[PDB]
C-alpha cells in the first residue's frame, strides 16, 4: 500500500520495442530491453542501461557477431545479486544451413569483469545428414563399350553434386560375376574418389539383377566395409535388361533389403521396358512408391538429362516409416528465451527440443554445460514450450529449477526439476485447469518470510477464465517429499474485469511495509481499455497470499498515454539508494521506477491519573461553588516497528498531529481541556522511538446529569508536515491496520447507596470442555467456558481480562440462530502484548448492561491456536476479573490452569516395489540362499524435527526350525546407524489349524525378531530410507504340510507419545507390510 | 417468516432491512412510551399486536410479461419482462421457447492446407453437390462459403527464407502455393458448382512446427464482414485439421507482443497483419465469434479428439467428430451437427453490474426436472418442443433504474428485460397534518420524520436539553440494563444513539444494542470486507454467493469439482471449495494416495482374467473384478509389474480413476516364464 504514485522517475527512450523488457541490475542500475531496434541487415535490436542519478539512458556497448541474425536481443533478461551479473539474450537467431534456417539464440554476461559470450558461442553449426549412396550398375555384354564410358561418366557425375563426408559413395559392378570396385572405406580415406572410377573396366557377361542387389546390401552396406552405421541407405540402379539366368529371385531379395531401410531407385535403357514383360523390374526393384524411384531412358547420351532431376529425389530424403513424420532436435530451440541464474552457473531455457518438448542448459564454472529435458519415455509433452518461462528455488538444502509448459496437452502445466547426485530427475507437476487458459506462462519462487528458504511459487495464465476473463495467477507452495505437490494449497489471485491478462509477469518484491511478510507485484497489461495496470499482494504465514490486493496502480494514474504497461517487471534492489527497495515496470515506450515509501506504524498508551471519580464532585449542589475537579489524562506515543528503517534520521525524528476529543458521539461535552476551554484539543509534538508522554488538564463540572457511562477520551493522530531534516525520507506514512482512533475510559464513584461502602466481590472461573490433549495442528480453535460469580456490590462495566501465550489470540464467536444455557452477549475484546517476552493480555468488558446481585453468568471465548505455535511443553492462562470501579484493593481474584501441549506431526512409511515375491517350481532340496529384500521407505511431512525409532518384525525361528537366518538391516545413503535386535516367542496357539485359514505367516505363529532401529534427529523431508536382507531357509516349509504359503514382515514406525503425536485423527501410515511368497512345489 | 431490524426511521427503512420485513401505517399505535421501530416486524407479529391487515405496506416483487404481436420475435417470449424488484426479495418470470424451424443457413469450410490434408484435398475438393442436398431437407435456399488457413507467415511457424519460401512443397514440390495464413477464396453464394471448381484449384502449402495457427484465421473471418459478407441469420462454420492449434502467448517467438485487437484488415481477400500480429487468445473467441452469432464444428483426426473435447467444455455450441484421415465421412459431420446443435439451447445474459445477481430453472422435454442454475444447458430437445427456464433475479440494495439482456447464446433474438427499483411506499404527504409533529416535521405513513434539529416521535421535543423519570422505560430493554445501552442518550422515551466518526462504525437500535463493527473477522477484514458480505449486530449478512458465520465459507459455489464434474473424487465432502479427502487421499480433488501401499496384490487374478483368458479363479470375472475398464491404450501412473497364476511376469499399468476401487488397466501383451 506504499507505492509512490507521484515523484517517480521516467525513462521515455523511443527506441521501437523498448520498455517491452527489463531487469534490476547491480542496485545502482537498471537494464531495459528493446528487441525491435532495428540494426543492421534485420539483425539485433540493442539494450540501454539507465542510472536514477540522471534521468537519461546511454547506449551499452555490445560485439555483435555477423554470426547471430535477427535475434532481436534483449526480450529476455535475467540478473543475478550473489556476485552481481546480468544476462540478456537473442532468442530469434538465424543461421543459414542452406535449404532452411533455424532460430538458436545467444546470450551475453556483463557485469564487472569479463564480456562472457556464453551458449558459449559455438556458432550453431547446421545439422549433417549422413547417406550412404551405393551406385550399381548392369555390366552385360549387351551395353557397348561406348554406353558404359558415358554411363560410368553420368556416375561419377551424381557423385560430385554430393559433398562429403556428410555423403558417402560405394560402386559395384555386376554381369556373371561380381566386383567391388571400391568400397565406403575407400572413398572417405582417398583424397582423390573419382580417381578410382575411370579405373573399373566393363565385365560384359550374363545377367543376374536381383543376384548383385543382395551381394550389395549385405557386404557394401555393412559397417564392416565403412558404411556408416546411423545412415541414410540409399541404393541406384542402371540396367538395360531384365534378370536371365539370375539364379535368384526378387520375392527373396527385396523384403531383407528394406529392413535395413533402403530406398530403391531405377534407371533403364531401351524402353523394351515399355513392354508389359519388363516394366515390373523397375517398380519390385524400386522401393514404394513405384512412380517416384524410378526415371526410364531411351538414350544413354541424354541420360544426363535426367542427372539435373536426380538432384532432387535424394536430398529430399528425410525418413520413411511413420509417413514422413517431422522429427527435430535442437535447431530452433531459441535458447535464452527464459533465464535465470543460481549458485552453480546460470540457466538459460530451450523451447523446441526434439518435439519441440523443450528443456534447460545449465553452465557449470568453465566446466562443460549439462541440459535437462523429459527423457523420450516421456511420451507426452508434444508441443509445450517446456521452459518458456524459468526460475530459481533455492533451499536449505540443494537447488531447484522450474519450468513452464503453456500447452501441455494445449491447456499448460508447470514441472519442477531437482539435481540429485548423478540423478537430475523430475520433482513433481500440476497440470492446467483449463484449455488455452495457458496455465505456466509466468513463475515466481518467493519467500512469504526471509528465512531465505524459497517457501512457495507462483504460475501465471492470463488468458484464463469462466465467466470473467481477468486472468490468472496460481499460488503453489514448495512441498518436499517427491511425487506429491499441490497448486492448491488454496488460492489464485484475479481481477473482476475481462480480458485483462492478469499474470502476464510478476516479480519478489519483498519486505515494504515491515511486517516481516514478504509482498509481491503483478502485472496486467490488458486491464481497462487495454490501458496497463498492475497488483500489490502481502503474504500471511507460511504458504499462502491474500486475495485481497492493497493496492491496483493502474494506467490511469496520469501515465498520460501509455497502452498496456507492465508488460514485465523486477524489483527488491535498492537502486535510488533512499533507503529501501524499488520496483521497476516496464511499459510500451517508456519505463517507470516505482519507489516504496517508508511505512512506520506506533504504540499508544492512555491512562487518567485520577483512577476514578470520587465522588467529590458528583451529585454537587447549590450554595456556592462549582469547585470544578480537576482530572488528569496522561497519553504516551513510541514507535517500536523499524527493522527495515533502522536507526538514525527518519526513523526517530517526525512531527504528529494530535486530536483529543472527550464524549465524542453525545451532544453534552461532559468535560473539557484546560489549555483550550473546548471539550476538544490539538497540539503538534516531536516523536521519537523512545515515548514521549504528556498529561493534560481536564474540567468536571461538579454538577453532571449522567455518571454511569464512563468519560470518553479518544486521540485522532496522523504525520503531519513531513519535513525532516534532508528530503532523503520524503513522505513516511502508516500502514493499513492502523487503529488512529484510540480510546480510554474515565469511571465513576457509582452511587451504591446512602451508606454500605459499595463492596467490589467478584469471583471466576473457566474450563475446557472436552478438550483432550490439545496438539498443534488439530484443535486450532480453543473453547473455552467461562462462568463468572458477583457476591458484592453490582459491577457496571466489569471487565474480564486473559493472560496467554503469543501463540493464540480471542476471535469472536457470534453464535445464535437459537442455542444455549449460554452466551447471548455482545462484548468487546480488545488484545495487547504486556509481559517482558512472551505472554500478553486480552482484555474483554461485558459492554452495554450490569451484572448486578448475586448473580452468576457463562459465555463463551474462542482463541484461535497458530498451527506454529511457540510454547513450553505446558501452556498456562489466567483470567483476572474486576469491576468498571477498577481493583480498590489487596489479593487479586485471577484464575489460572496449565496443560499439557503437544504438536502435531505427519509421519508416513510405504513398502518400496523392490520386494521378493519369488515363488517357482523348481524345489528338489532344501537349500538356503535365495535372500529375500524387504525395502522399507519412510518420510515425514510434518513441520518440526523430531527424534524417531523405526521398529521392525521379521519372522525366523519356528519350532526350532528357521525361517530365514542371519537377517540384518542395511542403511544405504545414510551414517551407520544402531539397531537393537530382540527374540520373541508368540501365544503357541494350534499353528496347524491357524495359518490353514490364511497362508499368511505373521509372526504370531513364528517366533520374530524385533529391530528397534533409533534414529538421532528425523529431519521433516528427510526421506530416510533402508532395507533388510537374509538368506532365506526352504527347510521349514515342509514343517507346515502345505504350498503357496507367504512369510510377513511387518514395520511399524514409533516416537514419543508425549509431546508429539499424528495429526489428522488416526493413520496408520506409519505401519507398512511386506508379504514374499514360497510357492515351491514338486 | 424473519426481520431483524436496521436503523428504522421511516417505512422505508423498515423495507431496506430485508424480505419479510413489514411496515404498519395505523396511527395511534405506539404506546405511551414505546419506540417507533416496533411499527417494523413481520406480517405474523402485526397481526398478533393487532395492526390491521390492510395497514401493513408489503412492496412485493412480481412480473409484467407485455407479450408482443407476433414476429416481434420468434420463439423466445415474453420479449419484455418489466420486473418491480424489491431488495432481498426474488422476483420469478418463465420463459418459453419452442424453437420452431431451420432459417436460412450460412457455412463455411475452415480447412487447413498442409502436406498432410493432401487426400483430404482430393477426396474434397469438390463435393458440395452433397452438400446442398444435405441441406435440402430441413434448410432450403442457404449459402455455402470457404476458407483457408495454415499457420503464421514468419517463423518459428515455418521457414521464412529461403526460397524453399517460394517452394516449401516436401519432396514432390508440385507447385504448391507459398506458405500464408489465410485466404478467403469463396465468398458466401447461391452457386454449389462454381463453389466446388473455385477450391479445386488452389493446392496445398506447407509449414514448420507441428501444430497449426488456425486460430489466428478463426478472428480474421468473424471481424469485417464488410469484404467478407455475411447472412443476416444463420452462421455456422467447421473448423478441418490433422494438427494441433496455436493461442496467444506463442507470438513472443516470432517477436511479436502486440496482442489481438479482434478486427481483421485485408486488403486482397489475404491477410498481410498476422505477422505483425500477435494470436487470438483461447477465450477471444467464445467471446467475439458468440457475438456475431456463429459456430465451429469441430471434426478432426481421432489423435486430436478429446483435445477439442475438453475444448468443447469452455466454448459454447460446438460438437466433436472422429473421422478418417480422408476427409470422407464429412459430410455425416452435419448429420451429427444439428443433431446436438439445435440441441443446446441457451439462456444467458449480458455481464449484470456487481449490484444485482441471476439465476435460472431448468425443465428439459426427456425427464429432466433441474433447479437453481445459471445457463439452460438441455442437450435434449430440437424442433417442435417448447421448454422451461424460471429465471429468478434478485438484488442486494435498492437499485437505480437501469435494464439488460438475456439473449439465447447462438441467436439474434434480444428481450429487452426492464428492471425497477422498487423500494418507495407512496402513503401521503406534509399537506394532511402540518399539526402533528408540532408543526416542524411532516408525516409518512403514521410516524413522523422530524427536521434537522427537531426529535421526538410528535417533534415535540428538540435537540438540546431534556430528560424525564420513567421516560426512561422503554429507554432501557430490562431493569437490569443500562440506560440506551450506554452510547446513546435517550430522550422522550426512546434513544438517539451517538455517532462515531470512524470507518463503517455506526450505533442503532431502540436502546442502542447493535454495531455494524463487532461481528466474526475474515481475513483481516469485517464480515469478510465490503466484498463479501456485511456487519450487523455481531451476525454477517454475507452478500449473494456467500454463506458461513463471516462469509468465512466464501463461496457457495464448488470448486471442488474436478473435469469428471464429480465432487473431490473418490471421498471428501466440498465445504468452501475444499475436499476432505478421506483416509490419505491428498488435494485438491482427493485421487492421489501417495503413501498408499500401490496394492498389485489380489490383482493379478483379476489381470490375468481380462487382457489374458488364464481363468477367473474364485468364480468368474466381472464380478470379482470391478476394475471395469481395459482401455487398449497406453495409460500410466501406477506402473505395476508383477506375476501371474504360474511362473510368467505380467506388465501392467493401473491408472485408477474416481472413487472407491475403480480401475482402469492396460496388461501388456507379454509374458516371461524364464
Ligand atoms: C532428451 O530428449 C530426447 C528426445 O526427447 C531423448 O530421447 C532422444 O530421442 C531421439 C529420438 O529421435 C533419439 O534419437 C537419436 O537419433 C540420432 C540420429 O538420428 C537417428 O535416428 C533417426 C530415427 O531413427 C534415424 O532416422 C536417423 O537415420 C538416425 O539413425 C542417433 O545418433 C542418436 O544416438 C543413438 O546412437 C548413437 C550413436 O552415436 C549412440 O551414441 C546413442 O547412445 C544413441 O543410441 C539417437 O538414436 C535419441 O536416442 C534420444 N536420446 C537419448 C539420450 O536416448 C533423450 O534421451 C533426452 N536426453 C537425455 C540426455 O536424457
Ligand atoms: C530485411 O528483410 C525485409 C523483408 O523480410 C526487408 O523489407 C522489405 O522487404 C521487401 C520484400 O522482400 C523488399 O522488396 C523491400 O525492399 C524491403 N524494404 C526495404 C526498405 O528495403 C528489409 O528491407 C530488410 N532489412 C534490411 C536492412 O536488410
Ligand atoms: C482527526 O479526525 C477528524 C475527523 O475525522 C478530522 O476532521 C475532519 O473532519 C471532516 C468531517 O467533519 C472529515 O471529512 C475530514 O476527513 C477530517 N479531516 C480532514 C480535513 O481530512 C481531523 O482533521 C483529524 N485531526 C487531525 C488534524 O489530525
Ligand atoms: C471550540 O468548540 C467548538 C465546538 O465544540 C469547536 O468547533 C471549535 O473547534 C473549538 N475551538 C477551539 C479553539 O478549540
Ligand atoms: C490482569 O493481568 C495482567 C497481567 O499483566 C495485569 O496487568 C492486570 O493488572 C491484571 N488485572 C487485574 C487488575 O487483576
Ligand atoms: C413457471 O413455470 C413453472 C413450472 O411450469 C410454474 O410452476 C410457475 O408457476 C411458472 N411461473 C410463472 C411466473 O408463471
Ligand atoms: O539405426 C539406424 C537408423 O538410422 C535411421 C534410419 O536409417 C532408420 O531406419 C534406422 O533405424
Ligand atoms: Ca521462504
Ligand atoms: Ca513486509
Ligand atoms: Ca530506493
Ligand atoms: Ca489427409
Ligand atoms: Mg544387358
Amino acid at each position: 500500500f506504499n507505492l509512490d504514485t507521484e515523484e517517480l522517475t521516467a525513462f521515455r527512450v523511443d527506441s521501437a520495442g523498448f520498455g517491452d523488457s527489463v531487469v534490476q541490475y547491480a542496485n545502482s542500475w537498471v537494464v531495459v530491453g528493446a528487441p525491435q531496434k532495428i540494426t543492421a541487415a534485420n539483425q539485433t535490436g540493442g539494450l540501454y542501461q539507465c542510472g536514477y542519478s540522471t534521468g537519461a539512458c546511454e547506449p551499452i556497448g555490445l560485439q555483435v557477431p555477423p554470426e547471430a541474425v535477427n535475434m532481436s536481443l534483449g526480450l529476455s533478461l535475467a540478473s543475478t545479486t550473489s556476485p552481481s551479473q546480468l544476462l540478456a539474450c537473442g532468442p530469434t537467431v538465424h543461421h543459414e544451413c542452406g535449404r532452411n534456417m533455424y532460430l538458436t539464440g545467444l546470450c551475453f554476461l556483463l557485469g564487472p569483469t569479463q564480456l562472457t559470450q556464453r551458449l558459449p558461442v559455438s556458432r550453431q553449426e547446421c545439422p549433417r545428414q549422413e547417406q550412404d549412396i551405393v551406385f550399381l550398375i548392369d555390366g552385360s555384354g549387351s551395353i557397348s563399350s561406348r554406353n558404359f564410358a558415358t554411363m560410368m561418366n553420368f556416375v561419377r557425375a551424381v557423385i560430385s553434386q554430393f559433398q562429403r563426408p556428410s555423403t558417402q559413395f560405394s560402386l559395384m559392378q555386376f554381369s556373371n560375376k561380381f566386383q567391388t570396385h571400391f568400397t565406403f572405406e575407400e572413398f572417405r580415406r582417398s583424397s582423390n574418389p573419382l580417381s578410382l572410377l575411370a579405373s573399373v573396366h566393363q565385365l560384359q557377361g550374363f545377367t543376374y539383377t536381383a543376384t548383385a542387389i543382395q551381394n550389395v546390401v549385405h557386404r557394401l552396406f555393412h559397417a564392416s566395409y565403412g558404411a556408416r552405421r546411423d545412415a541414410a541407405k540409399i541404393l541406384i540402379v542402371i540396367t538395360d535388361g531384365k534378370k536371365e539366368g539370375d539364379s535368384l529371385d526378387y520375392k527373396d531379395v527385396i523384403p531383407m533389403a528394406d529392413a535395413a531401410g533402403i530406398i530403391r531407385y531405377a534407371i533403364g535403357v531401351g524402353l523394351a521396358f515399355q513392354n508389359r514383360n519388363s516394366w515390373k523390374e523397375l517398380n519390385d526393384i524400386a522401393s514404394k512408391p513405384s512412380q517416384e524411384h524410378i526415371f526410364k531412358v531411351e538414350d544413354f547420351d541424354a541420360l544426363k538429362d535426367i542427372q539435373n532431376q536426380l538432384k532432387e529425389k535424394i536430398f529430399a530424403i528425410e525418413g520413411t516409416e511413420t509417413t514422413s513424420s517431422s522429427s527435430f532436435e535442437l535447431e530452433m530451440a531459441q535458447e535464452g528465451f527464459s533465464a535465470v541464474f543460481t549458485p552453480d552457473g546460470p540457466v538459460l531455457g530451450a523451447v523446441g527440443s526434439f518435439t519441440w518438448s523443450g528443456g534447460a542448459f545449465l553452465y557449470p564454472p568453465n566446466m562443460s554445460p549439462t541440459f535437462i529435458n523429459m527423457s523420450q519415455e516421456n511420451v507426452d509433452m508434444r508441443d509445450s514450450y517446456l521452459g518458456y518461462s524459468t526460475e530459481l528455488a533455492l533451499w536449505k538444502g540443494v537447488q531447484s529449477l522450474v519450468l513452464g509448459a503453456p500447452r501441455y496437452q494445449h491447456t499448460g502445466k508447470a514441472v519442477i526439476f531437482t539435481q540429485v547426485s548423478r540423478q537430475w530427475r523430475m520433482k513433481a507437476e500440476v497440470t492446467g485447469t483449463q484449455i488455452g487458459s495457458y496455465f505456466g506462462a509466468s513463475l515466481c519462487s518467493v519467500d512469504v518470510d526471509s528465512d531465505g528458504s524459497t517457501d512457495l511459487v507462483l504460475i501465471g495464465a492470463p488468458h484464463y477464465y469462466e465467466q470473467t476473463r481477468g486472468g490468472q495467477v496460481s499460488v503453489c507452495p514448495l512441498p518436499r517429499g517427491w511425487r506429491r505437490w499441490w497448486c492448491d494449497a488454496v488460492l489464485y489471485g484475479e481481477q473482476g474485469h475481462p480480458w485483462g491478462r492478469f499474470g502476464a509477469a510478476l516479480t519478489v518484491l519483498g519486505d515494504v511495509n515491515g511486517d516481516k511478510l514478504t509482498d509481491v507485484v503483478i502485472g496486467a497489461p490488458g486491464e481497462e481499455e487495454n490501458r496497463g495496470a498492475v497488483y500489490l499482494f502481502h503474504g500471511v504465514l507460511g504458504p499462502s497470499i491474500s486475495p485481497s490486493h492493497s493496492q491496483r496502480i493502474a494506467g490511469s494514474q496520469l501515465s498520460s498515454r501509455l497502452q498496456y504497461f507492465g508488460q514485465a517487471l523486477s524489483g527488491g534492489q535498492d537502486l535510488t539508494q533512499d533507503g529501501l527497495v524499488d520496483l521497476a515496470v516496464g511499459a510500451r515506450g517508456q519505463v517507470l521506477l516505482l519507489r516504496t515509501r517508508p511505512v512506520l506504524w506506533v504504540g499508544v498508551s492512555m491512562q487518567f491519573i485520577p483512577a476514578e471519580i470520587p465522588r467529590s464532585a458528583f451529585e454537587c449542589r447549590e450554595q456556592v461553588v462549582s469547585e470544578q475537579t480537576l482530572v488528569q489524562s496522561n497519553i504516551c506515543l513510541y514507535i517500536d516497528k523499524r527493522s527495515k528503517n533502522l536507526l538514525g534520521s527518519r526513523d526517530l525524528q517526525s512531527s504528529v498531529t494530535l486530536d483529543l476529543a472527550l464524549d465524542p458521539g453525545r451532544l453534552s461535552p461532559r468535560a473539557t481541556f484546560q489549555e483550550t476551554k473546548n471539550r476538544s484539543l490539538s497540539r503538534v509534538r516531536v516523536l521519537g522511538l523512545k515515548a514521549h508522554c504528556e498529561n493534560f488538564n481536564l474540567l468536571l463540572p461538579s454538577c453532571v446529569e449522567d455518571s454511569v457511562t464512563p468519560i470518553t477520551l479518544r486521540l485522532n493522530f496522523t504525520l503531519v508536515g513531513k519535513p525532516l531534516l534532508a528530503f532523503r525520507n520524503l513522505r513516511p506514512m502508516l500502514a493499513a491496520d492502523a487503529q488512529r482512533y484510540f480510546t480510554a475510559s474515565l469511571p465513576f464513584e457509582k452511587n451504591c447507596g446512602a451508606d454500605h461502602i459499595c463492596q467490589d466481590n467478584l469471583g471466576i472461573s473457566f474450563s475446557f470442555p472436552g478438550l483432550k490433549s490439545l496438539l498443534v495442528g488439530s484443535n486450532l480453535e480453543l473453547n473455552a467456558e467461562v462462568m463468572v460469580w458477583n457476591d458484592g456490590e453490582d459491577s457496571y462495566g466489569t471487565t474480564i481480562t486473559f493472560s496467554h501465550p503469543a501463540g493464540l489470540s480471542y476471535r469472536y464467536v457470534a453464535e445464535g440462530q437459537k442455542q444455549g444455557q449460554l452466551r447471548s452477549l455482545h462484548l468487546t475484546c480488545d488484545s495487547a502484548p504486556v509481559g517482558s517476552q512472551g505472554t500478553w493480555s486480552t482484555s474483554c468488558r461485558i459492554n452495554h448492561l450490569i451484572f448486578r446481585g448475586g448473580a452468576q453468568i457463562t459465555f463463551l471465548a474462542t482463541f484461535d491456536v497458530s498451527p506454529k505455535a511457540v510454547l513450553g511443553d505446558r501452556l498456562l492462562l489466567t483470567a483476572n476479573v474486576s469491576s468498571e470501579n477498577n481493583t480498590p484493593r489487596t489479593s487479586k481474584t485471577t484464575f489460572q490452569l496449565e496443560l499439557p501441549v503437544k504438536y502435531a506431526v505427519y509421519t508416513v512409511v510405504s513398502s518400496h516395489e523392490q520386494f521378493t515375491k519369488y515363488l517357482n517350481f523348481s524345489e528338489s532340496e532344501e537349500k538356503e540362499s535365495h535372500v529375500a529384500m524387504h525395502r522399507y521407505q519412510v518420510n515425514n511431512l510434518g513441520q518440526r524435527d523430531l527424534p524417531v525409532s523405526i521398529n521392525f518384525w521379521v519372522p525366523v525361528e519356528l519350532n526350532q526350525e528357521a525361517v530365514w537366518m542371519d537377517v540384518e538391516v542395511s542403511h544405504p545413503q545414510n551414517p551407520s546407524l544402531r539397531c537393537s535386535s530382540e527374540k520373541i516367542a508368540p501365544p503357541a496357539s494350534d499353528f496347524l489349524a491357524h495359518i490353514q485359514k490364511n497362508p499368511v505367516l505373521d509372526c504370531s505363529i513364528a517366533g520374530c525378531l524385533r529391530f528397534r532401529c533409533d534414529v538421532p534427529s528425523f529431519s521433516v523431508q528427510e526421506e530416510l530410507d533402508f532395507t533388510l536382507k537374509g538368506n532365506l531357509s526352504f527347510g521349514w516349509v515342509r514343517q507346515i504340510l502345505q504350498k503357496k504359503v507367504s512369510v510377513v514382515s511387518v514395520a511399524e514406525i514409533t516416537f514419543d507419545t508425549s509431546v508429539y503425536s499424528q495429526l489428522p485423527g488416526q493413520e496408520a501410515f506409519m505401519r507398512a507390510q511386506t508379504t514374499t511368497v514360497l510357492e515351491k512345489y514338486k | 417468516q424473519e426481520c431483524t431490524k436496521f436503523k428504522v426511521s421511516s417505512c422505508r427503512e423498515c423495507i431496506e432491512s430485508g424480505p419479510g420485513c413489514t411496515w404498519c401505517q395505523k396511527l395511534n399505535f405506539t404506546g405511551p412510551g414505546d419506540p417507533d421501530s416496533i411499527r417494523c416486524d413481520t406480517r405474523p407479529q402485526l397481526l398478533m399486536r393487532g395492526c390491521a391487515a390492510d395497514d401493513i405496506m408489503d412492496p412485493t416483487s412480481l412480473a409484467e410479461t407485455q407479450e408482443d404481436h407476433n414476429g416481434g420475435q420468434k420463439q423466445l417470449s415474453p420479449q419484455k419482462v418489466t420486473l418491480y424488484l424489491r431488495p432481498g426479495q426474488a422476483a420469478a418470470f418463465n420463459v418459453t421457447f419452442r424453437r420452431a424451424k431451420g432459417y436460412p443457413i450460412d457455412l463455411y469450410y475452415l480447412m487447413d492446407l498442409s502436406y498432410s490434408m493432401l487426400d483430404d484435398l482430393r477426396n474434397v475438393k469438390k463435393l458440395g453437390g452433397d452438400l446442398l442436398r444435405a441441406l435440402n431437407e430441413i434448410t432450403e435456399s442457404g449459402r455455402i462459403g470457404f476458407g483457408s488457413f495454415v499457420d503464421k507467415t514468419v517463423l518459428p511457424f515455418v521457414n521464412t527464407h529461403p526460397d524453399k519460401l517460394r517452394n516449401p512443397c516436401p519432396n514432390k514440390e508440385k507447385e504448391c502455393q507459398p506458405p500464408f495464413a489465410f485466404r478467403h477464396v469463396l465468398k458466401l453464394t447461391n452457386n454449389s458448382n462454381q463453389f466446388q471448381t473455385e477450391v479445386g484449384k488452389q493446392l496445398i502449402s506447407g509449414n514448420l512446427d507441428a501444430p497449426e495457427g488456425g486460430l489466428d484465421a478463426m478472428m480474421q473471418v468473424a471481424a469485417c464482414p464488410e469484404e467478407i459478407g455475411w447472412r443476416n441469420v444463420t452462421r455456422l462454420l467447421v473448423f478441418a485439421t490433422d494438427d494441433g492449434f496455436h493461442f496467444a502467448g506463442d507470438g513472443k517467438l516470432g517477436a511479436i507482443l502486440t496482442p489481438n485487437d479482434g478486427r481483421c484488415h485485408l486488403e486482397d481477400n489475404l491477410y498481410k497483419r498476422s505477422n505483425e500480429f500477435d494470436y487470438p487468445s483461447v477465450g477471444q473467441l467464445a467471446h467475439k465469434l458468440a457475438e456475431n452469432n456463429i459456430q465451429p464444428i469441430f471434426a478432426v483426426t481421432s489423435r486430436m479428439v478429446k483435445t477439442y473435447e475438453k475444448l468443447t467444455e469452455i466454448i459454447p455450441k460446438s460438437a466433436v467428430g472422429e473421422l478418417s484421415e480422408d476427409s470422407s465421412n464429412v459430410v455425416q459431420l452435419i448429420k451429427n451437427a444439428y443433431n446436438k446443435l439445435s440441441s443446446r439451447v441457451f439462456l444467458d445474459h449480458n455481464a449484470l453490474p456487481d449490484t444485482l445477481k441471476v439465476t435460472y430453472d431448468s425443465f428439459c422435454s426427456n425427464g429432466v426436472t433441474h433447479r437453481n442454475q445459471p445457463r439452460g444447458d438441455c442437450d435434449g430437445v430440437q424442433i417442435n418442443v417448447p421448454i422451461t427456464f424460471q429465471v429468478k433475479v434478485t438484488a442486494t440494495e435498492c437499485i437505480q433504474e437501469q435494464s439488460f439482456v438475456i439473449r439465447a447464446l447462438g441467436f439474434t433474438d434480444i428481450v429487452t428485460v426492464q428492471v425497477l427499483p422498487q423500494c418507495e411506499c407512496r402513503c401521503r404527504d406534509q399537506s394532511r397534518d402540518r399539526s402533528l409533529c408540532h408543526g416542524k416535521g411532516f408525516l409518512e405513513c403514521g410516524i413522523c420524520r422530524c427536521d434537522t434539529g427537531y426529535i421526538g416521535k410528535n417533534c415535540e421535543c428538540q435537540t438540546q436539553g431534556r430528560s424525564s423519570q420513567e421516560l426512561e422505560g422503554s429507554c432501557r430493554k430490562d431493569n437490569n440494563s443500562i440506560i440506551c445501552s450506554g452510547l446513546g442518550d435517550c430522550v422522550c422515551g426512546q434513544c438517539l444513539c451517538h455517532t462515531s466518526d470512524v470507518p463503517g462504525k455506526l450505533i442503532y437500535g431502540q436502546y442502542c444494542e447493535c454495531d455494524t463493527i463487532n461481528c466474526e473477522r475474515y481475513n483481516g477484514q469485517v464480515c469478510g470486507g465490503p466484498g463479501r458480505g456485511l456487519c450487523f449486530c455481531g451476525k454477517c449478512r454475507c452478500h449473494p454467493g456467500f454463506e458461513g458465520s463471516a462469509c468465512q465459507c466464501e463461496r457457495t459455489t464448488e470448486g471442488c469439482l474436478n473435469p469428471r464434474r464429480v465432487e473431490c473424487s473418490g471421498r471428501g465432502r466440498c465445504r468452501c471449495n475444499v475436499c476432505e479427502c478421506h483416509s490419505g487421499y491428498q488435494l485438491p480433488l482427493c485421487q492421489e494416495c501417495p503413501g498408499c501401499p500401490s496394492p498389485c496384490g489380489k490383482y493379478i487374478s483379476c489381470a490375468e482374467c481380462l487382457k489374458f483368458e488364464k481363468g477367473p479363479f474364485g468364480k468368474n470375472c466381472s464380478a470379482a473384478c470391478p476394475g471395469l475398464q481395459l482401455s487398449n491404450n497406453p495409460v500410466k501412473g501406477r506402473t505395476c509389474k508383477e506375476r501371474d497364476s504360474e511362473g510368467c511376469w505380467v506388465a501392467y499399468t493401473l491408472e485408477q480413476q474416481d472413487g472407491m476401487d475403480r480401475y482402469l488397466i492396460y496388461v501388456d501383451e507379454s509374458r516371461e516364464c524364464v
